[PDB]
């Protein structure tokens, strides 16, 4: 939450990181939220989703 | 609810990427993995570009 | 022809969508810039109840009459 808000001191645009290794480290790269609707994208890599699946 | 979502993949399998947006069914699909005859005919499609890569 | 409104699919590659889609054009701007004229006018020349019955005067959207972008 405070990457894709940014620092206080800091704020960030509606789709937008610090850095790309600040956005790209986290399993989430991108939230919607509309009044109801919810949308999200991850970038997950191999030996994560493998985890995960086994999980 | 599962019964009431949507899910999309893309991988080396799957090469498009499903979104409802606000209302409208939008399928985006990389230039990089799929040529299939690429070409500017009809506007239903959005060309969308990188900022330091500049092409399509 | 004029039995029903025929589809579109048929005529789809006749042309594009806003093939001859035109911008407008704004709304008295010869007034407004007249108005802005005089009121610089006025600016610029500035910067540099009796007894009478009919003494007082006769006391008788969103468009921006000056012509300056506020």
């Amino acid at each position: 939450a405070s990457e894709m808000a940014g620092p206080p001191q800091m704020p960030n645009d509606f789709l937008s990181f610090q850095d790309i290794a600040t956005e790209a480290a986290h399993p989430i790269r991108l939230f919607c939220r509309y009044i109801d609707r919810i949308h999200i994208f991850f970038r997950f890599t191999a030996d994560e989703a493998r985890d995960l699946i086994q999980r | 609810q599962w019964e009431n979502s949507f899910v999309s993949v893309y991988s080396k399998d799957n090469p498009n990427l499903l979104f409802n947006m606000c209302g409208f069914e939008c399928r985006i699909l990389p230039k990089c993995r799929t040529s299939y005859e690429e070409f500017t005919h009809k506007d239903g499609v959005w060309n969308l570009q990188n900022e330091v890569t500049k092409e399509r | 022809p004029t039995g029903e409104v025929l589809s579109l699919v048929g005529k789809l590659e006749g042309t594009r969508m806003g093939d001859k889609a035109q911008r407008t054009k704004p709304q008295m701007q010869e007034e407004r810039r007249a108005k802005r004229r005089k009121r610089d006018e006025d600016r610029h020349d500035i910067n540099k109840i009796d007894e009478t019955y009919g003494v007082n005067v006769q006391f008788e959207g969103d468009e921006d009459v000056y012509g300056e972008v506020r």
